């Protein structure tokens, strides 16, 4: 029987979403969830944020969303390209669903802070 | 035609095997079990007269209108697959016998007398067709199953619930605490009980004020929106709209109300009003037992479901498919689809006899709940995906390390299962590999793994 | 009294054959269709357990709170007389389970999710004891019978009253001509259906300013007050 | 019965020593002090008739209704142990004779006219039996103990407040200075005087807001949650709610009434606004002393608290035991049990005369105040246990050293003795050397107890 | 000056036997009996302190405010003529120290604490020299003698009411009936009990109903203007307005209220809405012989009687004399003249301690009430007089014919009686001969007359 | 006649409840504590926070209420773990009334900050 451990003074016990509560992901669970978003015919897009501000609805969107892009390696390429140019900040993976005009996948790939 | 007093049979005028429904009707279809020595066709015919326009015996004032026209009527017998007591009658009812947007006068309408008239030993009403020009009277989901992701910032994923468990007994404060280790263990949801109003050992405004409270150390705590389902089912509208006026003055997301104890009238103005004023709206179904639990008698589910949509919720409780017949799967299928889709076809294996037009209404959050834990993750993913709201009450109280350990728990298994099925792999079939995967890498998954038998 | 996490039976809390009614306790008679193989006792006290403060497993927040008086109990079993394949379970709940003065309530605890229950074929609500200390919290009746005889100032009869027919499709003048007759003749009531609340062929306001005229005309012809 | 005009005998109609009283019966226990001549029965049997039903001469409409029902009925006649002027009577009244939830109206029915009637010398209501269904028709406490320590977050002890004095003189600034010096030395409350409405020196809301200045400051200077009971007490009810409500407006979390000077109508609407508003209410029982001082003719302060706790309060001033004989002192404790008890057994040492059930209806804080001291800290604490609220108004800004000092005194000597307690020591045996211990480490308490002298 | 801490005799500053009060000082008389050992200074100080500025020990924040003038003081003492016991101590209390236009507040500061003092045995408030600076502040009652006569076009006569019998039991209309046979007799008023709010057996509504029904019947019989109590006292204020609103709405031209019971806050607040909405206040004094009866303890009826005027009303009971002491019949006689007159100069055979100046503030009808009958016709007339209301509830409804004859009976009493009195005939020395010739020319009068028995 | 010696900027002015006026308990102050909760029939309790959140009406539970629990030494060694494992806390005993729901006692066993 063990404390919970998360606290407000613990930056770790801050969550970012969908796969938060699993291990960070590694470039081959990365590629199998841009394979699944691709699959569904969802658009893959790329957002990031300074980790401060993950609370907020709307992150910095990374260029535009790879709309029609079924290429898993060119959407790698993108995620990896936002995650170089802002290197302290959370990257998401998102695929919208044009046809529920929802996001249907959302997941930060690369943690910051 | 002429007036001529006396008792005269439905059948003549109420029995039409060559109409053909028009797109505006509403069409219903009644599981007949009839009286000994009444002909299907009467009984049919009996069912749409009561429930139309007919009466016992023939009135004059019948002839200053044109009951050629408003009448409901029979216009097809089917026979029930297997049973043979009982028999599908197909009914026709013009538009225009009903109030415009009110589930309460088109159920009063149709359930309201003929279940217990003498012509039939049992009625259950299965499937009523709701035409596009009806459903686009209804107000429906204040918000939707779209709007309230993007309102909770919450993707790809079921949404986690739990009930504060024990129903009733908690004090304000202690439920709040309850409710806190809840969100900080990672759901995004919990909710009060169905019978959780206001008792005297927990005023609604306290229960109020300290489930805010929880909230907000919880959404500060973890970074993730978080809500709690504050019932506000209450003993008259003044006292309901109030209570969700206190919950949209303390910032609550997301308020409840039992919609068939409470009542459709209360229901959909607390819909109205939930639009009106940016409140998620989450749905109880207490009492449905008591009506669609009968095969023979009652009125189905997905009936409840249909009504429940137009007259407005964003969640809807659907029950669990673990442990239904194959029957009961198909059914629960079938009223999760129109829940939550725009078009459903017809489809006699489901138990959906009609093609149901929701238009651009949005669809509602199916919920499941009731005596799950851990191990059932996987088949309720598989069945409700992703627009759904999974509800572990005792599967998180329940936990050896308390509410927030469990809420961990529910969570890392959800999130294992969604990152499962998104690689491609079968969850149903290999629940347990996935989960004991994920329980490599946390305790509290483990320990719950260990609590509660798995299933199969 | 110690935190023991797990699923346990409902009957050795739930089911007390020794316990004694208080005067203030909801009374509840459910004739129980048990499930083959579930024995009547476990059926009564899951029917007990889950209306009032029950749950499937074993939560610690019950030790936050005094369960031994908040619970319903099942305090008795009864024989349904002829059918074998039922019988009555008689559970008592203590009042304070309930809000004061909403019947919603009530029928929410009651009612709400026990008849769904497996352990249980069918279930039937049959009665409630409603203790004086509750009633008493409920409005009940606007008027009642007295005071309804009062303001009508009609004795010594049953009031007679008339649903207009057809059902549905009367516009408001011709449903006020048939309310205006059939007051006139000497009913005391006439009836709007139980489906007419506001139609395309007659919107509600029209028809209550149509009754109203025939209610007036009736009352003036007769001496006698109606209503509708 | 027929109709026969004229005088007639009381105790032949409301006199019947058979009866038993029914469990929705209101009792009363009368101490009469009757006119010479007048037989005992003669006596209780006439103040029966007086307060529910009877008239000086036969009336004709008694006929109408069902008097056998509706009347008071005298059904017990004891000696008063001690005294032989006087006796009790025990009288029952239905529960259909009262307003369900108005204490105004059992109030009015018991005590309208009795009190004058020509046939006793003297009257004393010493006791009122509520059954429990009129006690849940009642509103009752807004909070009561447990949600009030829920939402002020003190347990384990006894609150310590202290009345702003002089009761009048002070501008709106200075008497906020007071208060912040106060709650700043480590009291949890301060309190308006019962005459401090809104004067020409101080007007209400420029009190109001200096007092939440202070209580703002104190809040944050020590990390405790402070509160000032704001007095509400009106000309006019209009007044009353408009005070409450900016009390309401500028975040007070507890305000004040008179509730026998306001007077009951007053009292209970304020209390319903309180748990509408989510304000805790402190009741002052000014004018008590003349209802309930005479031991021969008023009413016994217990039957006041019964009033006060169905009516609505969360704190009631009980008055201090220190220097009270043996009979008060139990009285005291009797009245106390029935502020905050949820069920009072009967005990004639005590002056209860009626099992009084409260049900889940919560009890309230016993208030403590007038010319207390540290010295008093033992008794006080003993006496009252923690779930009350000890004042020291001048025991507190009568310190040499100031309001700070004074409530750090107070603070000191309180929770010395609550941990001398909770350790066993038998607290008002030696509370010299408790209190000498801690002012071993307390400068503040050391010169308050030179201050004031020892109390034995 | 200077703060010095600790305990003090209150002798030294709140006992000025050389003040002279101020023209605009609350003037208050107190029969103090004082506890053996206190000097009668000494006790007179306490009393001053203890109800305006003082405290128990010395406090520093005296010093913030200018107490030589804020302190209320006693600056004189007279012995009780005969009782040697007690004493009067009159007190000053500057003007400053009280709300303007609150009853309330000048209430509590006079009553609030000083009665259960130990430094006294007993103490009764006699008498209060209310300045006319601050009556001028008060409401006072909503349309006073001459304005309420204009209003029901009343003149040269008492008024003639009866309170409906039984107390309670009566429904509805079996109510109204009885008040319909009353006002058709010839009374002008009929008048709920004192404990008829809304009854299980009698809702209000449904009384006010049946009761504005009897009155218009009531009026268009006899042609002149009848009026009905109508008791507006509630639980709450919020329910003591709707129930003044509705007596409003259906044009009732007097309501009903018990001031003491419902307390002084709403009675005031009452009083300034049927001034704001033209209708009369009927003042019922129940719970009076609490605070009035014992000589030694409590607060003497003319007290009341002018809290009554200030916080308003219409009528105000005042008693009957018949059957009092001398000395209480001079009493009454001062308190019906500080109801009614503009001006009422000190009179110590009457108890009044004080001038009393009213200035234009109208004066209250006086209402006699209380097993009086035909047979008190005289005496009532000559010590009342014109602006009275006479009310027999039992002396109308006890007539062996019934409500009707029995109201007869008393109109045609109190007519002759008055008809004789401006003959200038001794009514109270030949009141049996008055009655007996009118009787000649009424049998309802001379069958009432047989009924009771003549009262010297 | 000195200053009362208070202010926001000392932190040494906060308190914390019950027993903050006196010295800081020691060891056998808290065991006669535990003693008098244990006495009482009351569930012992252990809650933490941060210094800063010292206001909240929710403090961190450590674990679960030790319901039933009579053991004073457990119940000790419990609050000395909070302690250890949260050494810059605030660590608060509590004796919960199950029959009042409400606790018992309350009080700050452990000075943070």
């Amino acid at each position: 029987m063990q404390d919970y451990n998360s606290s407000l003074e613990d930056v770790n016990s801050r969550k970012f979403g969908t796969f938060s509560y699993l291990p960070a992901m590694d470039a081959e669970r990365i590629r199998k969830q841009v394979e699944y978003i691709v699959s569904k015919g969802w658009n893959p897009a790329i957002e990031h944020t300074e980790p401060e501000h993950a609370f907020d609805h709307y992150w910095y969107m990374w260029k535009l969303p790879m709309f029609g892009e079924t290429n898993v390696d060119a959407i790698l390429k993108e995620a990896e390209a936002c995650h170089k140019a802002h290197p302290n900040n959370h990257v998401r993976l998102i695929g919208y669903d044009n046809y529920a005009q929802t996001k249907g996948a959302e997941m930060v790939i690369y943690r910051g802070k | 035609k002429t007036y001529s007093a006396g008792v005269k049979e439905y059948r003549e005028t109420y029995w039409m095997p060559n109409y053909t429904p028009k797109d505006t009707d509403i069409l219903a279809c009644f599981k007949i079990t009839p009286q000994p020595g009444v002909p299907r066709e009467e009984a049919a015919a009996a069912v749409a007269a009561e429930s139309s326009t007919g009466t016992w015996t023939t009135v004059w004032t019948d002839l200053l209108t044109d009951l050629d026209y408003y009448k409901g009527r029979a216009y097809a017998i089917e026979d029930v697959p297997g049973d043979d007591t009982c028999f599908y009658a197909f009914i026709a009812y013009p538009i225009d016998l009903f109030e415009e947007g009110s589930v309460v006068n088109v159920f009063t309408s149709l359930v309201g007398n003929v279940f217990g008239f003498k012509a039939v030993r049992a009625l259950r009403l299965e499937d009523v067709r709701f035409p596009i020009a009806y459903v686009m009277t209804c107000n429906g989901p204040p918000h939707g199953i779209q709007v309230e992701r993007d309102i909770l910032n919450k993707y790809g994923r079921p949404l986690l619930g739990c009930t504060i468990k024990p129903k009733l007994g908690l004090s304000a404060k202690n439920y709040g605490r309850a409710v806190y280790e809840c969100l900080r263990g990672g759901l995004d949801f919990t909710k009060d009980d169905e019978n959780v109003n206001s008792q005297p050992f927990m005023r609604w405004r306290q229960r109020f004020d300290f489930v805010m409270e929880a909230i907000d150390k919880a959404e500060r705590e973890t970074g993730e929106r978080k809500g709690h389902y504050l019932n506000v089912t209450a003993p008259t509208p003044e006292e309901m709209y109030k209570r969700a006026e206190y919950a949209k003055e303390i910032g609550a997301p997301i308020i409840m109300h039992d919609y068939i104890t409470g009542g459709f009238c209360a229901n959909t103005g607390l819909a109205q009003w939930c639009r009106n004023n940016g409140v998620l709206l989450h749905i109880h179904r207490a009492m449905h037992a008591v009506l669609d639990r009968n095969p023979h008698h009652g009125i189905h589910f997905r009936v409840l479901t249909k009504i429940l949509r137009l007259s407005g919720g964003d969640h809807l409780h659907t029950g669990t498919v673990v442990g239904k017949l194959e029957g009961d799967r198909q059914a629960t299928l079938g009223w999760i689809d129109l829940l939550r889709e725009s078009y459903v076809k017809e489809d006699r294996s489901r138990g959906i006899f009609f093609d149901q037009d929701w238009g651009a209404m949005p669809g509602a959050f199916a919920v499941a709940s009731g005596g799950i834990h851990v191990w059932h993750m996987p088949a309720l993913v598989t069945i409700f995906g992703d627009d759904s709201v999974l509800q572990f009450g005792g599967g998180t109280l329940g936990h050896p390390w308390g509410n927030a350990a469990g809420a961990c728990a529910n969570r890392v298994a959800l999130e294992a299962c969604i990152e499962a099925r998104n690689q491609g792999i079968p969850i149903e079939k290999e629940g347990k590999e996935v989960l004991t995967k994920a329980a490599a890498h946390s305790p509290e998954l483990k320990i719950a793994m260990e609590t509660w038998k798995e299933i199969k």
